[PDB]
């Protein structure tokens, strides 16, 4: 029910570990 | 004096009726074969005897 | 054998039980006969 | 309930609350014979009274139960052992000598019925009941039976046991 | 005023509460006013529902 | 009064017991007990045949088709006589043609006249 | 709209449940034949012939 | 298959079977010691849990164990048996207690009954409930279970769904596939020896004649009453063992000499009043109705000679 | 049809009107309105589906462009599409809550026998309709779902013969299959509405708020006194859902499970196989397929789930024998020195701590199965998740076996207490 | 013999008058005559309410809501007593949390542990240093 943040899978959604994904929304607020 | 259970009687009657129905089944099979003979030909000569 | 004849619904003319049922009423059964008895006066016990 | 016993016709009759009398008659003669059923009941069960007996007999041709066989065998054994009246015995002996030129022992009759089994019963009922013609008489109020009086498809198929069940189960 | 075939009260505690007497506003001299107020509250609720339905 | 009908009139009620299971103690009611309520469609589908019929002293005899002709009363006395006379004269002319020959002929004549006038006007 | 829904539903139920109940002794020599010989069930057509025989 | 004498289909009482089963489970084998070690948890989380909930609702284990909730509503078998054998006040009083709680509970949830209702609930002990439960179960078995005979059948309801038409009953029934005839002998039954074992005291094999055995019995009973409030005594009260010993001595017809005559007379009094069947007397009758037609439905006063 | 005794309620217009005008409902709570919530969202689904079907041309090469065109040139097409999707979500939530409530309430007696089979059939039809719509979405996820359904259907015939062609054709989303599946979706949705109406008419026989009889004889009339409460509870549920969605789903988001829907069939012939993810309501099924890599065992489990969801009153029930049935269990290990066991009867609900524990463990197991999608890459190579396997095994054991549903330990403990009390007080 | 039941049994039949129009000469039968056949769901829809009920010495008193509070007992005892005690403790806790706090806590903790272990395995797979 808890998911890691340092594996590249945001909130448990896997498949996007090969690119930067969270900059706009999660890590930083554009 | 041979008092069998109504469970037993029901099961025997059901067995006889199902035997009659499974006897009727091959008629439906033959009707289906005659209706879809090209489909049957395709199925055997595409799966059981591949080119 | 008997199961096969029952399945096909055809009489087995060679069956031993077939002769007894289809025997001529005017003649006795071939290999059977009962015993002959006589009445005895009744007796009461209390 | 009517199904907690070993007689299909008795179960069917117990289902119908206004069918009072049923009897099976066998009337053998010299070079001919009759075997049938007499029914006495209400007019709303006319179709049931018309179709039940032939439906039961044709089902007996197709398949019979060992419970039915043993019940009938025990009944007929008891009937054979229950003759004590001298008038009935004398009449029966006279008729037997008239038609067969001999007296048939009760032991012989018991052996003859005991040799029967399901296969022999099925074959006999196929010979005499399976797909056969009938003689039917209805006497009384025929308001609900006048539509299908003529000897027609329903009557012809009534002798096919399960294949003529349509007109019995509708009531 | 109960029927004569009804005897005394049996020794069973049938009510734990007294809401038949506690739930009272004692407005028997003006009851149609309270009836109108209940109609008005019902009307407001129905009006909200009918706005959504519209 | 405490009686049914208040002691004033007869009621004519009944207890159908079609929502009852037992007669006495765990003895079931016969499933055909509901057919004893006469004159109700819910009792049986055979009540939809509601002709008027009453008769006494009537005896009817019907013979099995297995002892009859396959095609009884076919060509009899001659193909010509049978077919022509019976079929044509005693069915077609006697029942259909005799009834509509005059109105159909009058309508056909009027329609042909109107068609001729319309076609003549179209030609002109 | 929440307060008016509360009014209607819950207040109406609480008002309807403000009943008074009284139980009395009946000893007038009348048997409870209607309790012993009464009762209906819509699913009797399903229960009959199958259940509890 | 061995053919014997015919008999009814249900030849075992549920209550006796469960009594022997619980005796075997709790007082025999490794399961016995496991269950005896697990006793405090079961007492805390089964008996006391339900007891506390029932007391909060103003009820006892009567209303949850004598007749089930699914029996008081929508159970044609229970309704038939009750209408054929029972007086109305049993089910009526149970329903009345339920209604007197839930009338307030539905109006305003989170309802705790006051002390004068909880005290009336707590007045009833578990022994009378056990009497009622055992008597009802035995009566139902004897009068109705021994009369019925299961039969193979399809579904009771006529469902057009094909997934429900083809339902089968009896094909995987253990008793149905174990016995094919009503004359068949019965297999795998409780022995008479183990049936008699369950009739001993449910605490231990110690004897009460020896003074050493009496101490152990008293300790076990004290633990039981401390873990099971309202089951046999009120929490404040104390169990008196002299009366129980007098009961046991009189039941076994041993030497009842060490007991004073007054206590023996009392013990006989409760013994013969706790088994008495209540009977009705015409003490306080109520008026019977004899209705007549009203005045306006009657002819007017006055009649002449009508010559 | 001599095995049919008739219909419980013949469906006629006048009789329906009369029944719904004099129908009464007992006092209840919010936990017993999921059925009417489902009816409301089913009606809304029918209306919004009709509105959507007046604009969907069943051509796979035109559907995305037509959907884009109808959005900008109409005022309510996208609103109705949003309604239709949210109605699917609410239907799943309400149906699962309803099923869980029935399981907890232990509606497994012969009187609840009728309401169970119809409900399970309705649930299967609902899932089939949902699958049809998901295929109609016409994206890469639609293609994957169609391929999975075609493979599972062909496994029945063992891969011999093209028996699937009449519905699926070549297992792709071409015009013929699009037309067939769209028309099937519409017709089966209306049949679903009818089946749900039948099931909901089959409710009045045994209707209860809680598992405890309340003993109340007066009840409210349905048309206003209960309909108003149903509508208000629906409003409150919608408000709670709105709050949770607003404060739980910020926009934009870093990652979503709906990014797999970017691919359009035909336009994009390249599929991103890494981020394969269905909607949350088929996530448990995809998780089960990923966890159990065997094709036959996975299909068997998928079928067996519905097979044991149906037959529930058969496995657990009175069976008309008044708890005199002798069941076969090996878990007792001959503790009471017997093979066959009498079925217990003291299975209460509101005060059964063991029953509550087992039920809530089962519910949390279902939630954990739904919680996440196992990453099919390196899943079984890193030994996977033990919790997912435990949850699946517990769900199958709980739904199938009767060991935990109606335990024998409480019954025997109650008899032990009864025997001790009766021995102490003769 | 020429009687109902053939002189052997009692039949218990009835004439429904459902398919009849006239009582005497041109006198119609009453419209609600068919309701006099008791125990028949075909005569009324109220027969679907078949709860078992019987009592004989009972009296019930009900009062018009127009003489009662619009919102009775709504905030008796104040915010603290009514809301906090009654709602939270007596309803929410006592009826829900007692039943499921333990299994839900166990399931949540076990699921968190298993998810953390699975994620740690994923991290070991991805990162080699
Ligand atoms: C086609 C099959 C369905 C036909 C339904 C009736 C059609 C109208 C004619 C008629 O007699 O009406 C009277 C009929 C009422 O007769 P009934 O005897 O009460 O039947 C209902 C049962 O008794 C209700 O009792 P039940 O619970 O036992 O039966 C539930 C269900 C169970 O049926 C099934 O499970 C069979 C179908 C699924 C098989 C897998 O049965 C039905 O839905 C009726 C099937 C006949 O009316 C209806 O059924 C309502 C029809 C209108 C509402 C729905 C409209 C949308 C279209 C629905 C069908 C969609 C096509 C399905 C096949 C093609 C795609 C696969
Ligand atoms: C959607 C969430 C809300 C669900 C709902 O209807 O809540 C109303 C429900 C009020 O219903 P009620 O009239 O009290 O029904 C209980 C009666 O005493 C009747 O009690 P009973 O003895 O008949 O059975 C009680 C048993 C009955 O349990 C069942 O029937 C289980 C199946 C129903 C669905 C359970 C879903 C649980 C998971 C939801 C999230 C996914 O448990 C409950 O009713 C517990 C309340 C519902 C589950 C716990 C709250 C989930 C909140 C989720 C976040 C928002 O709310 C609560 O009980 C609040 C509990 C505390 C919530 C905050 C702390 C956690
Ligand atoms: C979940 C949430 C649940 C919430 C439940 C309700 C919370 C408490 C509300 C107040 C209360 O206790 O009302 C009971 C109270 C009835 O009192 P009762 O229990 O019969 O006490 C008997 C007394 O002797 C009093 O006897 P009475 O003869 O004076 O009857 C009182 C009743 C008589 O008047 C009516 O029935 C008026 C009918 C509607 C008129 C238009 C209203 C708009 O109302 C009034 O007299 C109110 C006059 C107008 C006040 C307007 C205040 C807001 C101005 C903006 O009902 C009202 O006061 C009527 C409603 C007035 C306010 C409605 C909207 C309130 C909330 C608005 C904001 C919502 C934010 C979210
Ligand atoms: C070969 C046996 C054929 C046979 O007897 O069929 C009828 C029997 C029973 O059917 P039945 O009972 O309907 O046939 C009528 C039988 N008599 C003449 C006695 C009335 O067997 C079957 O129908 C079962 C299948 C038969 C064998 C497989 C065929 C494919
Ligand atoms: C298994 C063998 C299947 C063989 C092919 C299908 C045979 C179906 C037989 C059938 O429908 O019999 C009529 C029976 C009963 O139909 P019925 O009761 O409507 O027929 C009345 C009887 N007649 C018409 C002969 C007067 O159908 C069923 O029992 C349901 C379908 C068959 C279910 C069992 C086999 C699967
Ligand atoms: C209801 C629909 C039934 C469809 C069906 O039976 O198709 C047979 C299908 C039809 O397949 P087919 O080979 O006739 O056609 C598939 C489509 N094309 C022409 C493009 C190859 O045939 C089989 O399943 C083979 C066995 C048939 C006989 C049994
Ligand atoms: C303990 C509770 C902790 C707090 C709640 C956390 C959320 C838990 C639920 C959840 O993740 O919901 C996500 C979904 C939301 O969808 P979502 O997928 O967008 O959720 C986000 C998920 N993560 C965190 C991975 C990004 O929640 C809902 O839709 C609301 C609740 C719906 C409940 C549905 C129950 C279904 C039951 C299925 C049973 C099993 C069927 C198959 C059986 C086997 C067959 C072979
Ligand atoms: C309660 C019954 C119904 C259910 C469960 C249902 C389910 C669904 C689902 C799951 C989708 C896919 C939406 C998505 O992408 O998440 C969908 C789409 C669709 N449904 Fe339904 N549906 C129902 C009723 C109907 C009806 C009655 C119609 C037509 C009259 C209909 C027509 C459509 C259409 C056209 C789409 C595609 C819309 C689009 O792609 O823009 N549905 N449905
Ligand atoms: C998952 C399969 C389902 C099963 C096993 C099922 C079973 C049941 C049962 C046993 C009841 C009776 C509840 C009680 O006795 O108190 C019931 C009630 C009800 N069900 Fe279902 N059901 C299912 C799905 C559905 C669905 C999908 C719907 C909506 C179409 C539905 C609509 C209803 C309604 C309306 C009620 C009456 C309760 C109410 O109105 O609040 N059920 N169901």
């Amino acid at each position: 029910f808890i998911y890691r943040d340092d594996i590249g899978a945001f909130w448990g959604i896997k498949g996007y570990e090969e690119l930067v994904t969270e900059v706009g929304t999660h890590k930083g607020h554009n | 004096m041979y008092l069998p259970t109504f469970y037993k009687l029901f099961h025997e009657t059901n067995a006889f009726r199902l035997k009659r129905y499974v006897g009727y089944g091959p008629l439906l099979l033959t009707w289906s074969i005659w209706t879809l003979y090209p489909a049957l030909y395709n199925m055997i000569y595409s799966d059981f005897i591949p080119p | 054998r008997k199961a096969f004849y029952d399945f096909i619904y055809k009489d087995d003319k060679s069956a031993e039980t077939y002769k007894v049922t289809t025997a001529d009423p005017r003649t006795p059964v071939q290999g059977f006969r009962g015993q002959t008895a006589e009445d005895v006066a009744a007796k009461y016990e209390v | 309930t009517s199904d907690r016993q070993y007689s299909l016709i008795h179960k069917e009759l117990g289902n119908l609350p206004d069918v009072t009398i049923h009897k099976t008659h066998y009337l053998p003669y010299s070079d001919t014979g009759l075997f049938g059923s007499y029914f006495y009941g209400n007019e709303i069960f006319g179709n049931q009274m018309l179709f039940l007996s032939q439906m039961i007999l044709s089902e007996y041709a197709s398949y019979i139960n060992q419970a039915e066989i043993y019940r009938a065998r025990a009944k007929y054994f008891n009937e054979l052992l229950a003759e004590q009246n001298s008038a009935d015995i004398a009449s029966s002996i006279a008729t037997q000598v008239t038609y067969l030129n001999r007296r048939v022992p009760r032991s012989e009759v018991a052996k003859r019925i005991s040799s029967l089994d399901s296969g022999l019963i099925n074959r006999a009922a196929t010979r005499w009941f399976w797909d056969k013609e009938l003689a039917i008489v209805t006497w009384g109020p025929s308001h609900g039976l006048i539509a299908g009086s003529h000897y027609n498809r329903s009557i012809k198929r009534s002798t096919l046991g399960w294949y003529g069940n349509t007109h019995y189960y509708i009531v | 005023s109960r029927p004569g075939n009804f005897g005394d009260h049996i020794d069973f505690k049938v009510n734990i509460d007294n809401w038949f007497d506690e739930n009272r506003v004692h407005n028997e001299h003006e009851t149609d006013i309270r009836r109108t107020q209940i109609y008005t509250l019902n009307a407001i609720y129905y009006g909200g529902l009918l706005s959504f339905a519209r | 009064m405490n009686v049914t009908g208040a002691g004033l009139t007869h009621v004519k009620d009944f207890h159908s017991d079609e929502m009852r299971v037992f007669r006495g103690g765990l003895r079931h009611i016969a499933d055909k007990q509901g057919n004893l309520i006469y004159g109700s469609v819910n009792s049986s589908v055979r009540y939809y045949h509601d002709k008027m019929s009453y008769e006494r002293g009537f005896i009817q005899h019907s013979r099995s088709p297995s002892n009859q002709f396959i095609n009884f009363h076919f060509m009899l006395g001659g193909f010509r006589t049978y077919v022509l006379e019976r079929f044509f004269k005693q069915v077609w002319y006697r029942r259909n043609i005799r009834t509509f020959w005059f109105p159909v002929l009058i309508s056909y004549t009027s329609g042909c006249i109107t068609m001729r006038m319309y076609d003549n006007n179209c030609y002109d | 709209i929440l307060p008016f829904k509360y009014f209607k539903t819950k207040a109406y139920y609480r008002n309807l449940l403000s009943l008074r109940w009284e139980m009395y002794a009946v000893r007038d020599g009348v048997y409870y034949n209607h309790f012993k010989y009464g009762g209906y069930n819509s699913r009797a057509y399903q229960f009959r012939g199958y259940f509890w025989a | 298959r061995v053919i014997g004498a015919p008999s009814k289909w249900y030849n075992e009482n549920r209550t006796e079977w469960f009594k022997v089963a619980q005796h075997n489970a709790f007082n025999t084998g490794f399961s016995g010691v496991i269950l005896r070690a697990l006793e405090p948890l079961l007492a805390k989380f089964i008996y006391r849990w339900r007891l506390d909930i029932a007391h909060q609702r103003g009820l006892t284990l009567e209303d949850s164990l004598l007749f089930m909730d699914r029996e008081l509503r929508r159970c044609y078998f229970f309704e038939t048996v009750a209408r054929q054998n029972l007086h109305p006040y049993t089910v009526l009083f149970m329903k009345k207690r339920r209604a007197r709680y839930y009338k307030v509970e539905r109006g305003l949830r989170g309802f705790y009954v006051p002390d004068w209702v909880r005290k009336e609930a707590e007045e009833r002990q578990l022994s009378e409930t056990v009497d009622n439960i055992f008597n009802w179960e035995n009566f139902v078995y004897r009068e109705y279970m021994s009369d019925m005979t299961p039969i193979g059948r399809w579904t009771s309801l006529s469902k057009i769904t094909p997934l429900d038409m083809f339902q089968y009953y009896g094909l995987f029934r253990n008793e149905a596939w174990d016995r094919f005839f009503y004359n068949e002998a019965f297999y795998e039954s409780y022995s008479e020896k183990e049936k008699q074992e369950a009739n001993g005291n449910p605490f231990g094999k110690f004897n009460l004649q020896t003074a050493d055995g009496r101490a152990q019995f008293e300790k076990e009973v004290n633990t039981f009453i401390e873990r099971y409030p309202f089951a046999v005594t009120k929490p404040g009260q104390k169990f008196d063992f002299t009366r129980f010993y007098a009961l046991e001595d009189l039941a076994n017809k041993r030497d009842t000499s060490k007991y004073d005559p007054a206590l023996l007379e009392s013990v006989k009094n409760e013994l013969k009043q706790s088994a008495a069947l209540p009977a009705d007397n015409g003490a306080n009758k109520t008026k019977k109705s004899k209705p007549i037609l009203p005045d306006w439905l009657q002819p007017k006063f006055g009649k002449a000679f009508q010559a | 049809m001599e095995w049919n005794k008739g219909t419980y309620m013949s469906t006629s217009i006048k009789k329906i009107v009369q029944y719904f005008s004099v129908m009464t409902v007992s006092f209840h709570d919010i936990n017993s309105l999921f059925g009417f919530f489902t009816f409301l969202t089913i009606a809304s689904q029918l209306v919004s589906g009709t509105m959507l079907a007046f604009s969907l041309v069943p051509e796979p090469m035109l559907i995305p462009m037509v959907r884009e065109e109808e959005d900008v040139e109409d005022l309510y097409t996208d609103d109705f599409f949003w309604l239709h999707e949210r109605g699917v979500d609410m239907l799943f939530i309400f149906s699962y809550f309803h099923l869980f409530r029935k399981i907890y309430l232990n509606n497994f007696e012969y009187e609840q026998e009728a309401a169970w089979k119809s409900g399970v059939f309705t649930f299967l039809l609902f899932q089939v309709v949902v699958f049809l719509g998901l295929v109609l979405c016409c994206t890469h996820l639609s293609d994957i779902t169609l391929a999975i359904a075609a493979n599972l259907y062909d496994t029945f015939f063992a891969g011999k013969g093209k028996f699937y062609w009449w519905i699926f054709t070549s297992k792709e989303l071409n015009t013929d299959t699009i037309i067939r599946l769209a028309y099937l979706h519409y017709v089966l949705a209306f049949f679903l509405a009818y089946l749900g109406l039948i099931h909901g008419v089959d409710m009045h026989y045994d209707w209860k708020n809680e598992s405890s009889m309340d003993g109340l004889e007066t009840e409210m009339i349905w048309f206003d006194e209960a309909l108003s409460n149903e509508l208000g509870a629906m409003i409150e549920i919608i408000l709670i859902v709105m709050i949770v969605c607003f404060f739980m789903y910020p926009e934009p988001e870093a990652l979503s499970y709906e990014f797999f829907m970017w691919g359009d069939i035909g336009f994009i012939n390249d599929v991103r196989f890494l981020s394969v993810a269905p909607h949350w309501y088929f996530r448990p099924f995809m998780a089960w397929l990923t966890v159990c890599p065997f094709h036959k065992i996975g299909l068997f489990g998928l079928i067996y789930y519905f097979f044991i969801l149906f037959y529930q009153p058969v496995i657990h029930g009175t069976n008309e024998q008044n708890n005199y049935t002798k069941r076969n269990v090996a878990f007792v290990s001959f503790f009471i020195n017997r093979s066959d066991i009498m079925t217990p009867k003291y299975h209460s609900v509101e005060d059964n701590l063991l029953h509550q524990i087992t039920f809530w463990l089962f519910l949390c197991s279902a939630l954990y199965v739904t919680s996440y999608l196992p990453y099919g890459r390196f899943y079984n190579r890193i030994n996977g998740n033990y919790g997912t396997l435990w949850s699946f095994m517990y769900i199958f054991f709980y739904l199938g076996n009767s060991f935990l549903r109606r335990p024998l330990i409480t019954e025997l403990y109650l008899f032990n207490a009864f025997v001790k009390s009766k021995f102490l007080k003769k």
